[PDB]
């Protein structure tokens, strides 16, 4: 019985750390688009200036 | 004059819960190992 529980706890110590481990690889990411976005509206903006 | 003795029996009690204390620990667990799995392939 007592085993099964351990081995639970266990379980959901790990479901835990990986999942923390998915939100710091998101947020990185979210951080890392919107550092593209606004490298891509630099891009924008040059491609309006040529147009003119 | 004279003396007792006791006894046990151990009651349905037993007969359910701790037959209990193994299938429904070992079943949540497989509940909670298909989350383990799920987590698993979202951090992947």
């Amino acid at each position: 019985i007592k085993f099964t529980k351990q081995s639970s706890v266990a379980s959901t110590r790990n479901t835990l750390k990986m999942a923390q481990d998915a939100e710091r690889a998101g947020m990185n990411t979210l951080g890392m688009l919107g550092h593209q976005s606004e490298q891509l509206n630099n891009v924008e903006g040059n491609l309006d200036l040529m147009k003119v | 004059g004279q003396q007792i003795f006791s006894q046990a029996l151990l009651n349905a009690n037993r007969r359910g819960e701790a037959k209990t204390a193994l299938a429904e620990v070992q079943a949540r667990h497989q509940e909670l190992l298909k989350l383990e799995k799920s987590m698993a392939e979202l951090t992947q």
